[PDB]
């Protein structure tokens, strides 16, 4: 159950820019930050976790200054490095608390859809993907001691705390379960068969076609899609000539008892 | 760069006359600026909600549009235009 | 404005002390500078302060920084005339070349000389060429006294201090002239003159 | 210090093309151009991270070209009264590596005056005034007075010279020129200056005193259609000899 803080910054021209963020806790979006609004918006009641109104207010401030700060830094590097608008900067950082051992953390950032640099240890570092003129930007970002310090305190000393506060305050929901409805269908022609499953949670699931107690590969699993309920949907399929066969579904809602269908 | 993977579906199987939800999942696209119009017989629906924009581990963006739509033996579709899309693209709904 | 200074301006006798104030709301904070800008000259940098430092001493100047309250002050010990100038507070938001600068309106500091043995007098100086085209010189008066310049009839210069380093002697002076029947007793009717002032006849 | 500007004084008509030269002997990468209106604070107009780096700071009609490290010339395609102000050039040691962002270093500055016409420019007239015999006998010291009048604009540099050597001890010059006819925006100025010397020195008839004013005005190239002598940049002096 990792906490993923995602940031999306798009610079149209040197004139116009919007920057929105969100916080995923495992597979559940918890927070969302809008460019327009000043305050971060909690999506779940257990969002603020164990933190106080105070502890939270501090943190919110930090982001407020950051968002602006960050935005200008880019627009400046643009001038400094001769980059060309439009630009698309993304950022994905956070941590995952282990009950047994210490928690790990990560701070990645990508430019124009490509890993560019990350924060590891006590500084910044360029990805193997980023060109040799990025060393510049890195040299600059690293000159800044105070930020680096703060960044660390967040990964090793803040995120983790806020995560254990969530795990607790969210314990009950993360443990919820939802049995999915299942059914079969004909579908488009190669005659391919379809096995649909919809309305479940958590995300992990197991769906496969099989003609006997011993299943078979060649079952093409679709992609796991969402519903406004945070529930998921899934289509597993197979191509054949050979009529009789069945579909099975293994999940944690249908505890102990999987689901089977025929034809 | 990337180009959007459109996938139109529904929350529950469609029993005509019974109200349902119509989802449209756009993914794998880049950059992030995107236009998404849900359609009805080629007519934009005014009332629709959408998830917050988000990106995968591979930095591609994904998003979810949806509305409450009572089906009828009415054509539905999902129009999308992107930086990588010469002309708007439409993806019809299979029942 | 993100940077406010105080006081707006102040006058002090040489040898005395003073402390200039500066309060910023700039965020984030990287470092604090103090510039001294003499009349019609370039701003000169006195001290640079990062948040990790609360003191930076240069000559008779000592600058303290309190990042908590977001204010800085500049102490000046044993003021001397050369200290008369505009003192600017400068704040930087970034600890890198990526940083914007915010300048204060500045504080105007004037240092008057301490006249221990004042000897007020009004003299008349004749021209070295033409005739007689004279001019009046009010000199050797306490800094307590004040003489102002904006009239177009008769002209009075601003009080000004000149220092003779050789003799360790400093004196005030003000010049008045007129193109019109002009008498020295008049030109300087007009500002507070120490009731004891020599005169020409 | 190690940073340069020229010219320190410039008065030019509207529409004329101007460029303010700026050069640093230090290897500073970052440079700034400031505009400072009298009494106002420093306004940031242009800045550069290094060669080929030119960025606008307030939006001015001015342009900054950096084809070289040591040069940072500021140019105005078409002059205009609104541009009237003092222009300062600065460079910081900022960048690279240190336990602090390099401090800033500023130049002497350049005060330009833009006018619709140049018909109102006047060179100064100068006069020296010998010490009062009364002053001498009383204070045992003697003050010469220099008066420079009827000059416009107020771009001027007064200086005393005793026996050929410029002096600073004993000299006191007016903080700022004072308008002769303060009721009109375009008015000529007057400027005073004093020099005090021991009565002994002044009483030596072979001691020579000269106060000179550097007046910055038009150039030989400028157009002049009026009757009087063209008010070109020039020197104007006045002298006095000691005497018993
Ligand atoms: C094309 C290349 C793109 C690269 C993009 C860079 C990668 C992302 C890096 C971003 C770093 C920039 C962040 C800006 C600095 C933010 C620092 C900060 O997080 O401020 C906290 C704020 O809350 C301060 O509050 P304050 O009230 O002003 O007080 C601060 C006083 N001190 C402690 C700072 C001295
Ligand atoms: C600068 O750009 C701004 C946004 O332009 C965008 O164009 C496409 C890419 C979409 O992002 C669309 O939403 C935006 O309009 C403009 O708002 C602004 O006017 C532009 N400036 C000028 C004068 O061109
Ligand atoms: C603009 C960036 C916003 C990213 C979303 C963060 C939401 C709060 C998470 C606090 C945990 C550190
Ligand atoms: C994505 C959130 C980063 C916050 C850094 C202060």
């Amino acid at each position: 159950f990792p906490l993923r803080c995602l940031q999306i910054s798009s610079f149209a021209n040197s004139s116009w820019t919007r920057t929105d963020g969100l916080a995923w806790l495992g597979e559940l979006q918890t927070h969302s930050w809008s460019q327009d609004s000043d305050t971060v918006r909690s999506l779940k009641p257990w969002s603020q976790g164990t933190f106080s109104d105070q502890q939270w207010e501090t943190l919110q401030h930090i982001f407020r200054v950051y968002r602006s700060s960050f935005t200008r830094d880019v627009k400046e590097f643009a001038k400094m490095l001769r980059l060309s608008y439009p630009l698309e900067l993304q950022v994905s950082a956070g941590c995952e608390v282990h009950p047994g051992q210490a928690s790990n953390n990560f701070f990645h950032v990508a430019f124009q859809g490509k890993d560019i640099l990350s924060f590891q240890g006590t500084s910044w570092e360029p990805t193997q993907e980023a060109p040799l003129w990025v060393n510049l930007a890195i040299q600059v970002l690293n000159q800044d001691k105070w930020t680096r310090e703060t960044v660390q305190w967040l990964l090793q000393g803040t995120c983790p705390q806020f995560v254990s506060g969530l795990l607790e305050s969210g314990k009950s929901e993360l443990k919820k379960q939802v049995k999915p409805k299942a059914w079969l269908s004909r579908g488009p022609s190669p005659l391919l068969l379809v096995c649909h499953v919809s309305g479940f949670y958590p995300k992990p699931v197991w769906v496969k076609w099989m003609r006997g107690e011993q299943e078979q590969q060649g079952t093409q699993p679709g992609d796991i899609l969402p519903n406004a309920d945070e529930t998921w949907y899934l289509r597993a399929t197979l191509d054949v000539v050979a009529a009789g066969l069945s579909c099975r579904v293994k999940h944690s809602s249908l505890e102990g008892q999987d689901i089977v269908l025929y034809w | 760069q990337r180009t959007p993977k459109i996938q139109v579906y529904s929350r529950h199987p469609a029993e005509n006359g019974k109200s349902n939800f119509l989802n449209c999942y756009v993914s794998g696209f880049h950059p992030s600026d995107i236009e998404v119009d849900l359609l009805k017989n080629g007519e934009r629906i005014e009332k629709v909600e959408h998830s917050d924009l988000s990106f995968s581990k591979d930095w591609s963006f994904y998003l979810l549009y949806y509305t409450e739509f009572t089906p009828t033996e009415d054509e539905y579709a999902c129009r999308v235009n992107h930086v990588t899309l010469s002309q708007p693209k439409i993806v019809k709904w299979d029942r | 404005n993100q940077v406010e200074q105080s006081p707006q301006s102040l006058i002090i006798l040489e040898g005395k002390n003073c402390t200039l104030q500066c309060n910023y709301t700039v965020s984030p904070f990287s470092n604090l500078r103090w510039y001294k800008q003499d009349t019609g000259r370039g701003p000169v940098s006195l001290t640079i302060m990062t948040f990790s430092e609360n003191t930076k001493s240069n000559g008779r100047y000592t600058a303290t920084l309190d990042a908590d309250t977001k204010q800085s002050s500049l102490h000046i010990t044993a003021s001397q005339l050369s200290d008369s100038a505009s003192y600017i507070c400068v704040v930087s938001d970034r600890g890198s070349t990526l940083g914007r600068l915010y300048f204060g309106r500045g504080t105007q500091l004037t240092v008057w000389p301490d006249i221990q043995n004042p000897d007020p007098a009004v003299y008349q100086l004749r021209d070295s060429k033409s005739s007689d085209k004279s001019v009046c010189l009010f000199t050797d008066f306490d800094s307590q006294t004040n003489v102002s310049q904006k009239d177009s009839d008769v002209y009075i210069t601003d009080k000004c201090v000149l220092d003779m380093r050789s003799m360790d002697f400093k004196s005030n002076s003000a010049v008045a002239w007129s193109n019109k029947d002009f008498a020295c007793a008049n030109a300087f009717n007009n500002s507070i003159i120490p009731e004891d002032t020599f005169f020409p006849s | 210090a190690d940073i340069y500007q020229t010219p320190r004084y410039l008065v030019i008509g509207t529409g004329k093309k101007i460029t303010l030269e700026c050069s640093q002997t230090m290897g500073h990468d970052k440079m700034y151009w400031y505009q400072q209106d009298p009494g106002m604070e420093l306004h940031l107009i242009h800045y550069s991270y290094g060669v080929n780096s030119t960025e606008k700071g307030l939006s001015s009609e001015s342009t900054v070209s950096r084809i070289r490290t040591e040069h940072f010339p500021l140019t105005l395609e078409s002059a205009r009264p609104s541009h009237t102000s003092q222009y300062l050039c600065a460079s910081s040691e900022e960048g690279a590596l240190k336990e602090s962002v390099g401090t800033q270093y500023f130049g002497p500055g350049t005060r330009l005056l833009v006018l619709e016409d140049l018909k109102n420019v006047f060179p100064p007239e100068v006069a020296v005034f010998e010490p009062s015999e009364a002053e001498i006998s009383h204070t045992q010291k003697a003050t010469l007075v220099c008066l420079a009048t009827g000059f416009y604009p107020d771009h001027v540099e007064l200086s005393w010279w005793v026996n050929g050597k410029e002096v600073h001890s004993g000299v006191c010059t007016d903080p700022q020129p004072l308008k002769e006819q303060p009721a009109l925006n375009d008015s000529r100025y007057a400027l005073s200056s004093r020099l005090r010397v021991s009565a002994t020195f002044w009483q030596n008839p072979r001691n020579h005193f000269r106060c000179q004013v550097q007046f910055y005005g038009l150039s030989e190239n400028d157009e002049w259609t009026q009757d009087r002598a063209k008010p070109v940049t020039q020197i104007v002096s006045a002298e006095a000899w000691g005497r018993a």
